[PDB]
C-alpha cells in the first residue's frame, strides 16, 4: 500500500498479525519460505527481523457490492529502506519550489519564518543520511596481510 | 503669426529610458556567469 518497490532496499522489521482459522505451525512454515528467499532482502544486523501474532476471531468486513468474505486474513507492518526514495522525492519537490520561494508568501503571511522551512528541510537532510547509515552493511570488506605495503 | 495646431501631441517625448522595467526573479541568479573557467589544472594530483 506504499508504491516504493520493496526490492529497492532491505527490511529491518516485520510485525504480522493473523486472524481467524489459523495454525501456529502453518504460520511458521510460511515464514520459513519468506526467510529462505533472501531475494526478499534484509538488514544484515537483524537476523531476527520478524514478529508474529495469532488471534482467533475471523476478519469481518462492512458490506456493499461484490466483496469476498474469507475465514482467515493477515495485516503486516514493516520497516524498510525502500521507502527512502519517497523521502528523497518529497524533499526534492520541496527544494524545487523553495529555491524560487514559490508559495512561501502565503506561509510567511501567517507568522511562520524561513528558518522553519530551513530547520525542516535540513531535518530531512539529516533523515536522508539516517535511512542510509542504517542501509550500509555491517561489514566494510577485507584484505590480505601477506601482500606488501610499499 | 502664421498659426499652428492648438493641440500638441508631443509631450510624453519627455519620458525616460527604459524601455520597460525589470526583470528580477524571487531569490537566485542561476547561469549569469556565462560559462567561463571556474577551476585550474586538471587530472592527476599531488601526493606529498
Amino acid at each position: 500500500m506504499v508504491k516504493c518497490d520493496p526490492r529497492h532496499g532491505k527490511y529491518m522489521a516485520c510485525c504480522l498479525l493473523y486472524r481467524g482459522d489459523v495454525v501456529p505451525k502453518d504460520v511458521n512454515a510460511a515464514i520459513a519460505t519468506i526467510k529462505t528467499k533472501r531475494s526478499i532482502q534484509f538488514v544484515d544486523w537483524c537476523p531476527t527481523g520478524f514478529k508474529v501474532g495469532i488471534n482467533y476471531q475471523p476478519p469481518t468486513v462492512v458490506p456493499g457490492g461484490d466483496l469476498a468474505k474469507v475465514q482467515r486474513a493477515v495485516c503486516m507492518l514493516s520497516n524498510t529502506t525502500a521507502i527512502a526514495e519517497a523521502w528523497a522525492r518529497l524533499d526534492h519537490k520541496f527544494d524545487l519550489m523553495y529555491a524560487k520561494r514559490a508559495f512561501v508568501h502565503w506561509y510567511v503571511g501567517e507568522g511562520m519564518e524561513e528558518g522553519e522551512f530551513s530547520e525542516a528541510r535540513e531535518d530531512m537532510a539529516a533523515l536522508e543520511k539516517d535511512y542510509e547509515e542504517v542501509g550500509v552493511d555491517s561489514v566494510e570488506g577485507e584484505g590480505e596481510e601477506e601482500g606488501e605495503e610499499y | 503669426d502664421r498659426v499652428q495646431s492648438k493641440i500638441g501631441s508631443l509631450d510624453n517625448i519627455t519620458h525616460v529610458p527604459g524601455g520597460g522595467n525589470k526583470k528580477i526573479e524571487t531569490h537566485k541568479l542561476t547561469f549569469r556567469e556565462n560559462a567561463k573557467a571556474k577551476t585550474d589544472h586538471g587530472a592527476e594530483i599531488v601526493y606529498k
